[PDB]
């Protein structure tokens, strides 16, 4: 059934900076050492991100609104995040997807879901099990199921530093959520990674689906069989705006480097010339713009 | 270096649609039959 | 000038359930609207001849005889049932009831639309009222986009309860009489939607692949994308989703066999330069070059 | 929408989408029956 989460810490919704996250391939034809200008819904680079954090009596899964689509970073070191619920009225009313890994799946399903209010999965620390859980409380109207191949999560809470950090970017536009994804090692102990990594597209869903709201699905780690604990993971959340981008494709057709052409004169320069190198000298730029 | 510039700018702009769906002659033939794919290939002989 | 024609297509073996899709044994209302992916098949769609005729055809970013020629990416058909007037409302830009509540196509649709005349299996003498359209709705759907709540609708835009003077359910059904007219008379569409020449297809058209030929000047025709080279073999590593490659100034000039798989490197066939030494044409026809 | 059901609409000079958001001027309605086949004649061009 629908379990509640009693004398929660409210979230703090702290806010760090994106550095250079959340560049995706904007399409499926192959380049490579080029410079190449592309307008999309880009995340602007060092735009705030709101962290949401599991840890003590802090279980963050609030309903976070989707506006004009998301970049999502986890970085994690016991799997604790599982998936997302994206939705707009976030209730048996209207459609929404879960994609979810279950420990041996990924799940993709779009239905009427009787979400639950506190959805999560069920990690014992006493021999690293999981237990049956309840992210929703019905289904009646699914239009898109997909189950992937099968395979064997690692679960289990672990020590040390964040060791996994696991970028996501979700895009609707045409009927379709697009979803790319990427992972990097990292060993921080807290905040959100400064780097560069390129998300290759995993997921073009066709779900047709109205998308305002989403919730973020984690796993509690309940010392008795009458009480909730958390164990440490954190999560970041920023907007895409459209705007302007100078990707680079190196030797092998990978993406290295991007220039974000809004962020300052500078960068506008840099667009303006296609050359992430620019000589010593004065250059006109844009005329100031409001 | 003028002269490389130009030579490379000119190969560069074979890359830009002037109005036509597409820039690429042979993406415009192989979609479009012969009115409309002329129409498009009109639009980038005038560029070009 | 090329001498010999290379065709390569990938391995497909089964015809396209145009059995499954156009024949279907029910179809959705137009605000439930159903979406069916398509892939690994050959769409020749002269199988269709014998069987439907169709009343409207039209096709967005694509020219209907070059059809027979091409592979499709991201096949998907959408399904479902309107009224002959609102046939019109099935393409892009259009405005009304369905076009602003119940099936919005994209300005830059790639496709076609199919549309055939169901009188007589979607229509009875009592009058068939199962196939219903979404008539009031706060703001107009997004392209692509479905809509399949039925809660009680308002124009102040607060909540409702039905027995309420200004309480309205969002959802009308259709009347399908036989005497009806042709204006209100059940049609069945079919949208199909696909990408064309920038990424990987199993849809393709009824052609015959030929032996790959390297090193020489030859018309080549790559999963619909027709022109003249010289292919050779490829350092190039695509990733799997990438099909083709392109040059600064978009030539493709890579691509990988759907066949073998391989990365294979176009160039073209025309190059140096020529000059031609004269006399004069009075005081001779010898020339050198 | 609830009361009217049209075979025919087309609109010159302007986009139907695009007119819940504009203000007309010097707004006039001619009124009349036709046939059928005769439809068609109504509209810029034609002949009959
Ligand atoms: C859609 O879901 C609602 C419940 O509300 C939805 O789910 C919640 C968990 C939250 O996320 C809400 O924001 C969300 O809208 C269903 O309505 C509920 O149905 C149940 C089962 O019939 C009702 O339980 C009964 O209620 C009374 C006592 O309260 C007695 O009849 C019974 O003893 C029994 O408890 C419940 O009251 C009702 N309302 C709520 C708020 O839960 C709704 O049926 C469902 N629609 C479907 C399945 O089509
Ligand atoms: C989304 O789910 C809802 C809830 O299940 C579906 O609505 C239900 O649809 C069924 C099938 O049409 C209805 O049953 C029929 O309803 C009327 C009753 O007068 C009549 O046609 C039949 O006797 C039969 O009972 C059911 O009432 C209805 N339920 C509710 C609560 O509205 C809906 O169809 C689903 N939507 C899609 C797009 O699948
Ligand atoms: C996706 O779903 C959401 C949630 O259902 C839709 O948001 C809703 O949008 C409508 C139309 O804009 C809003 O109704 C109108 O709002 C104001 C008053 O608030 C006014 O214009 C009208 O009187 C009317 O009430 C509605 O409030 C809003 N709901 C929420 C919860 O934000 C959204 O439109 C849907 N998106 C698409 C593309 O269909
Ligand atoms: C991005 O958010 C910051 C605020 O983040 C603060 O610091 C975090 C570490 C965390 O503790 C958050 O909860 C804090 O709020 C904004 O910085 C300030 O924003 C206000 C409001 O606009 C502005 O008046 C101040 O000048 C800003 N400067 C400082 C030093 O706080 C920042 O503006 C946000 N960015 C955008 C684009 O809105
Ligand atoms: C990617 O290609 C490189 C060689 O290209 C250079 O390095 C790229 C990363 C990029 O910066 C290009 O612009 C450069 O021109 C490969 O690098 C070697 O790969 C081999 C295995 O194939 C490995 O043993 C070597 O250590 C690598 N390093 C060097 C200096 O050669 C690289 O493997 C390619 N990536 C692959 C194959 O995944
Ligand atoms: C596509 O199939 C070809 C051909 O192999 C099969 O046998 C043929 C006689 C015919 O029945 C085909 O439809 C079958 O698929 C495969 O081509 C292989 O590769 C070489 C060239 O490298 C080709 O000349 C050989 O005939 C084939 N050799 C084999 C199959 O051992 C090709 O690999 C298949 N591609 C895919 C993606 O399945
Ligand atoms: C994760 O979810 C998958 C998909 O639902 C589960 O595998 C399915 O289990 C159901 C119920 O027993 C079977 O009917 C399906 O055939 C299974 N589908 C497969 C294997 O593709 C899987 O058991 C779940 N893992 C958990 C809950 O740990
Ligand atoms: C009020 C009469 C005079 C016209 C008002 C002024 C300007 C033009 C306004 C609207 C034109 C569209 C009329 C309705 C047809 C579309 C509805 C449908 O597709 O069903
Ligand atoms: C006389 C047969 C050969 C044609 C004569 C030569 C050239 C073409 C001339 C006329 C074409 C129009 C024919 C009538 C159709 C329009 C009348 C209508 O809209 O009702
Ligand atoms: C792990 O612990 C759970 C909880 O007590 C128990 O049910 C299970 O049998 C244990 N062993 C496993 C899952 O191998
Ligand atoms: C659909 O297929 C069946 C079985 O082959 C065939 O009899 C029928 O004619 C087809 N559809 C229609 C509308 O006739
Ligand atoms: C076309 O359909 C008719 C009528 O059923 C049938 O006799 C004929 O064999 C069919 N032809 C082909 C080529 O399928
Ligand atoms: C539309 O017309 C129907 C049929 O007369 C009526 O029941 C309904 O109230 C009308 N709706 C509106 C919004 O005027």
């Amino acid at each position: 059934k629908c379990l509640d989460f009693d004398d929660r810490t409210p979230p703090a919704n702290t806010q760090f900076l994106s550095s250079h996250r959340g560049v995706y391939y904007p399409d499926d034809i192959f380049r490579s050492n080029v410079l190449h200008l592309v307008q999309d819904h880009f995340l602007p680079f060092d735009s705030n991100v709101t962290r949401f954090i599991t840890f003590g009596l802090n279980f963050d899964n609030p309903i976070i609104p989707f506006k004009d689509g998301i970049y999502f970073a986890a970085t994690e070191k016991s799997n604790v995040i599982r998936g997302w619920v994206f939705g707009s009225t976030m209730n048996n009313k209207s459609q929404s997807v879960i994609i979810m890994n279950n420990s041996t799946n990924l799940v993709i399903r779009a239905c009427n879901f009787e979400l639950c209010d506190n959805p999560f999965f069920v990690v014992l620390k006493s021999n690293n099990t999981q237990i049956p859980s309840y992210i929703f409380n019905n289904a009646f109207n699914c239009t898109f199921e997909y189950v992937s191949k099968d395979f064997n999560l690692d679960l289990g809470e672990k020590p040390g530093n964040f060791k996994d950090l696991r970028e996501f970017v979700f895009r609707n536009k045409d009927g379709f959520l697009h979803v790319y994804s990427g992972y990097q090692p990292i060993s921080a102990a807290s905040g959100l990674p400064t780097g560069f990594n390129a998300l290759k597209p995993i997921f073009k869903l066709p779900l047709g689906i109205n998308i305002t709201n989403f919730r973020t699905l984690l796993t509690a780690f309940p010392p008795r069989p009458d009480y909730w604990g958390t164990s440490a993971a954190a999560y970041f959340v920023g907007y895409l705006k459209p705007t302007t981008f100078m990707l680079k494709y190196d030797e092998n057709g990978t993406i290295t480097d991007a220039v974000d052409c809004s962020q300052n004169p500078l960068a506008e320069l840099k667009c303006s010339v296609k050359s992430f190198e620019i000589d010593k000298g004065i250059y006109q730029t844009s005329n100031f713009r409001v | 270096n003028q002269n490389a510039q130009a030579l490379n700018t000119l190969v560069k702009q074979l890359s830009s649609n002037f109005g036509a769906i597409s820039s690429v002659l042979n993406d415009i033939l192989s979609r479009l039959d012969k009115v409309e794919a002329e129409v498009q290939i009109d639009r980038l002989i005038t560029g070009r | 000038a090329p001498s010999k024609e290379v065709v390569r297509f990938p391995n497909i073996t089964n015809l396209c359930p145009f059995g499954e899709v156009f024949n279907a044994t029910t179809f959705p209302s137009v605000y439930a609207w159903e979406r069916k992916r398509i892939s690994n098949c050959v769409a020749d769609y002269s199988v269709l001849y014998n069987s439907t005729s169709f009343s409207t055809f039209k096709c967005y970013g694509v020219s209907a005889t070059k059809l027979n020629d091409l592979c499709f990416s991201n096949v998907y058909a959408d399904s479902f049932v309107v009224k002959g007037d609102d046939v019109r409302q099935i393409a892009p830009g259009q405005t009304g009831v369905i076009a602003d509540y119940n099936y919005k196509l994209p300005d830059d649709f790639t496709g076609c639309v199919l549309a055939w005349n169901t009188r007589n299996i979607d229509a009875t003498q009592t009058g068939n009222y199962n196939y219903k359209y979404r008539s009031l709705r706060h703001g107009k759907l997004r392209p692509f986009e479905r809509d399949i709540s039925n809660v009680p609708f308002s124009p102040d835009g607060k909540p409702c309860t039905p027995p309420a003077f200004n309480c309205y359910w969002p959802l009308n059904d259709y009347g399908f009489y036989i005497t009806n007219g042709i204006g209100y008379q059940p049609y069945r569409v079919v949208v199909l939607s696909f990408e064309l020449l920038n990424a990987p297809a199993t849809v393709c058209g009824p052609k015959l692949s030929t032996d790959l030929i390297k090193n020489q000047c030859v018309n080549f025709n790559f999963n619909g994308l027709t022109g003249t080279g010289v292919l050779t073999p490829s350092s190039k590593r695509f990733q799997p989703f990438q099909q083709f490659g392109r040059d600064v100034s978009d030539f493709t000039d890579s691509v990988r066999d759907p066949k073998t798989s391989e990365i294979l490197d176009i160039s073209p066939c025309s190059f140096g330069g020529v000059s031609v030494i004269t006399p004069g044409t009075n005081t001779s026809s010898e020339v050198a070059v």
